[PDB]
Parts: structure tokens; C-alpha cells; sequence
């Protein structure tokens, strides 16, 4: 890999610079290089990895949605035939998105998850696995769509099981996992009731544990609680 | 679109 | 080139889709492919070309400025030595920026400018030539910095000479050229008085010609006049 | 930074 000659510490330093410059593709490439050094990632380093790829795939998803909407409109009654270009370009963006997802899943499988023994790291990585299978599911239309959905579900479920055993209900990783798994239920699994139940129960159990927290931990937990409430407001 | 982190 | 197999019309269609998706790198690659078909560009197509590369280089310039500021801070008294990484990454971004500028300049030289006989096309391309030499000048520090600055100046000057002979003072291309050449004087040529004189004279001569315009042309001209006024307010 | 088009 092109980052094989760069020191681990230099890759991490450069990922931080890339973030400051809003160069998320570079950030992701640096962090991929850092992961491929083979050492486990610290919390801060896991955050850099996640932020980089979230931003890259987030932009690809937004572009894919724009293109998919144009494509759908082209297939409506009375829409003039404009040739294969819209489908081709949506496919191009889709293929690039799938590539990024496969890259992230590959880092998780080789070998981040297997080396992650602490609850905070293992839950974080399993959440990411669920997230990137979810992005694959968003664009899946073929023989494997069910298996992709199930891969997302399974990763999220293992993360949920660990989180509930090992982390307090206010822990931001537990909260963020539940937020995203709830979205999975609503948007991917056609299970809005499960989505709403998960968001509500997670919010309420967190509320009950806030009293244990410092001011700074309270701030972290309540920010994600508000995202849960925002989704509940959207869905009810 | 709903919130995720 | 990778776009050699795609129809000209398909490249243009896809550039428009890429713009809607805010995929400016793709937009620029499509438009490069379209230029390389060898036919002259329509007005709309010239706009697609310019928008694509403006957005790509604009992002690179913003990133370069972030990195350059961090680098400058690192070279201040009392700043801790952090190794070569900041310089290396600024250099990486810089080299990519220079590459994009060289690509645009190459399209202009082979063979857009030479085939452009109408004032509106020739001025537009010469303005672009000035702009991309200006971006090169922003990052230049070596033996050729003076020649790069002079290349920008010469391109802008030829564009100004044609524009003044051939276009009315409200023409948006004439206005935009003058706006940018004024910025060149202020930011690159260390000539703030020339910058201010150009902006003021351009504004005032446009003001005097607005009476000739339709409502829609008036809207176009006055938008760029306001940019001239904004710069004058910044500089005075 | 100043306006350009
Ligand atoms: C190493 C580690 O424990 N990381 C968990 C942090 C990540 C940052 N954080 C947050 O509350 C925000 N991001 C986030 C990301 C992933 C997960 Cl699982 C939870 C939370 C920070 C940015 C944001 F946009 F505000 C969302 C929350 C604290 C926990
Ligand atoms: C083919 C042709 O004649 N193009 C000139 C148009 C370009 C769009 N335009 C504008 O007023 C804006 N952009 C612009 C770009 C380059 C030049 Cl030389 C002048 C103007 C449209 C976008 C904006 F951001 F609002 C700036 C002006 C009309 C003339
Ligand atoms: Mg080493
Ligand atoms: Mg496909
Ligand atoms: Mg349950
Ligand atoms: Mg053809
Ligand atoms: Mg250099
Ligand atoms: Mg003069």
C-alpha cells in the first residue's frame, strides 16, 4: 500500500491535519495506512478512522441519493428518454461507495475486530461493521440484499449485547450504537415499531443514569440523547 | 433523513 | 484518456449531473474529456468547464491555506519541533493543486484559446488562463515565481484589451475579468492602488451602461458589480 | 479573502 513507507505516528499526525483541512479522502487514506501497521488503535485513533470514512461515505451517499432521484424521475410516465447516462453515472457513484464500504469492512475483518477485547473497542468496531453493511444495504437490489441486511443486523446485535452487559446506559458508544441500530430498523429492516421502541427505551434508560455523571460526561451523553429525541419526533 | 453518528 | 470512449454529449450530460450531485472532481473529469474531443465549446459548456475546475481548485486552495498557516505557526519562536509532516502534507496538497492548474492551462493551450475567435469565448479563456496562473502564483516560492506572475498578468491584460474593444462595460465576462484582475493586483502583484482603481473604474463604467439592459441582464451585471463594491469596501 | 468569479 502507498502508505506502507510512512511511520504510524506520521500517518496519525497527517490524519489530524487532513481533518483540519477538511480533506476527508486523505484522512481516510492515512488512517487506512495506520490500521495496516497491525497495531491496535487507541480511542482517539478509532475516532479518526470513523470520522474519516463517515465523511467520505456520507458524501457518496448524498450524491447517490441525488442521482437515484433523477433516475427514478426518468422512469416516470411522460418522462423523455435521455439514454443510459443517468443510470451509468449512478452506477459509477454506487460502485465507488461499495468500494469504500468494502475497504472499511476489510479493515474491521483484517484484523481490528478480532484483536478488540475491551468492550469499548469491540462495540465501536461492531457498530462500524453494522453501519457499513447498512450503507451497502441502502444501494442493494440483487440476490444478496437479504444477506447484506442480515450482516448489518448481526453486527449491530452483537454490539448491543456487549454494550448492555458491559457499559452504562449513558455511555456515548452505547448511545450511538442504539441510535444507528434504531435507524437500521426504521430505514432498512422495515421495522418502524422496533426503531421507535429502541430509541425510546435507550433515551429513558440514559435519562435515569445521568445523575451519575460529571458535567463533561453529561454534555456528551445528552447530545446523543437529543439525536434520539430528534428521530423520535420525526417518526411519531 | 434521520440522525446517525 | 479514460473519457476517450464516451460520447461528447454524454460527457456534457454527466458533467451536469455531477454538478447537481456536488461531485466537482467528476464534473471536471467529464469536462476535460469533452474538451479533448477537439470541438469548440458553447457558452454553456465553457461555464461547466469553469465551474468544475473552480470548485476543485477552490477546495485545494482552502486546504493549502489551512496547512500553510499551521506550517507558519510551527516556524515561530517557542513552537515545539514536530518533524517534517506538516511541510510534507502541505507539499502534497500543493503538488495536487499545481497538477490541476497545469491540467487546466494545458486544455487552454491545447487548443481552446487558439480556436477562440469570438470576443466572448477568447476573453473567457484568457481570464481562465490568468486565474490558473494566479493560483500557481499563490503557492510559488522559487526561480520561476516572477515568470508565473507575469504569465497571469499577460493573460489578464490580453483579455482586458479585447474586452474593452469588443464588449459593453456591463458584460458579465468583462466584469468578472476585471474583478479577478483587480484581485490579482491586490493579492499577487503588490499593487493595491491599481486594484482599487480598476475595481472603481469598472464599477462606475458599468453603472453608466445599466440603462441599456433588460431586467435579466441588469440582474446579472449588478450581481458582479456588488462583488466589485464588496472588494472595494474590504480594501478602503 | 476577496471575491472572484
Ligand atoms: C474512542 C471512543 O470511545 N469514542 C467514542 C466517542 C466518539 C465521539 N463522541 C461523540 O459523542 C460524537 N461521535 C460519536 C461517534 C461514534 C459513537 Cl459510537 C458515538 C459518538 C462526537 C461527534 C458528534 F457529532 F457530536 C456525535 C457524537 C463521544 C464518544
Ligand atoms: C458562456 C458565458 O458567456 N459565460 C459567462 C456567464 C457565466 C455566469 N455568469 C455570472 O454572472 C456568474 N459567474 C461568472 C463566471 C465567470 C465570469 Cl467571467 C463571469 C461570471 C454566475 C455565478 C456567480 F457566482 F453568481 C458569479 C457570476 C454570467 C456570465
Ligand atoms: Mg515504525
Ligand atoms: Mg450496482
Ligand atoms: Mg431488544
Ligand atoms: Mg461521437
Ligand atoms: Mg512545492
Ligand atoms: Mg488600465
Amino acid at each position: 500500500g502507498a502508505m506502507g513507507s510512512m511511520e504510524r505516528a506520521s500517518l496519525i499526525q497527517k490524519a489530524k491535519l487532513a481533518e483540519q483541512a477538511e480533506r476527508y479522502e486523505d484522512m481516510a487514506a492515512f488512517m487506512k495506512g495506520a490500521v495496516e501497521k497491525g497495531e491496535e488503535l487507541s480511542c482517539e485513533e478509532r475516532n479518526l478512522l470513523s470520522v474519516a470514512y463517515k465523511n467520505v461515505v456520507g458524501g457518496q451517499r448524498a450524491a447517490w441519493r441525488v442521482l437515484s432521484s433523477i433516475e427514478q424521475k426518468s422512469n416516470e410516465e411522460g418522462s423523455e428518454e435521455k439514454g443510459p447516462e443517468v443510470r451509468e453515472y449512478r452506477e459509477k457513484v454506487e460502485t465507488e461507495l461499495q468500494g469504500v464500504c468494502d475497504t472499511v469492512l476489510g479493515l474491521l475483518d483484517s484484523h481490528l475486530i478480532k484483536e478488540a477485547g475491551d468492550a469499548e473497542s469491540r462495540v465501536f468496531y461492531l457498530k462500524m461493521k453494522g453501519d457499513y453493511y447498512r450503507y451497502l444495504a441502502e444501494v442493494a437490489t440483487g440476490d444478496d440484499k437479504k444477506r447484506i441486511i442480515d450482516s448489518a443486523r448481526s453486527a449491530y446485535q452483537e454490539a448491543m449485547d456487549i454494550s448492555k452487559k458491559e457499559m452504562p446506559p449513558t455511555n456515548p458508544i452505547r448511545l450511538g450504537l442504539a441510535l444507528n441500530f434504531s435507524v437500521f430498523h426504521y430505514e432498512i429492516a422495515n421495522s418502524p415499531e422496533e426503531a421507535i421502541s429502541l430509541a425510546k427505551t435507550t433515551f429513558d434508560e440514559a435519562m435515569a443514569d445521568l445523575h451519575t455523571l460529571s458535567e463533561d460526561s453529561y454534555k456528551d451523553s445528552t447530545l446523543i440523547m437529543q439525536l434520539l429525541r430528534d428521530n423520535l419526533t420525526l417518526w411519531t | 433523513f434521520p440522525a446517525t453518528v
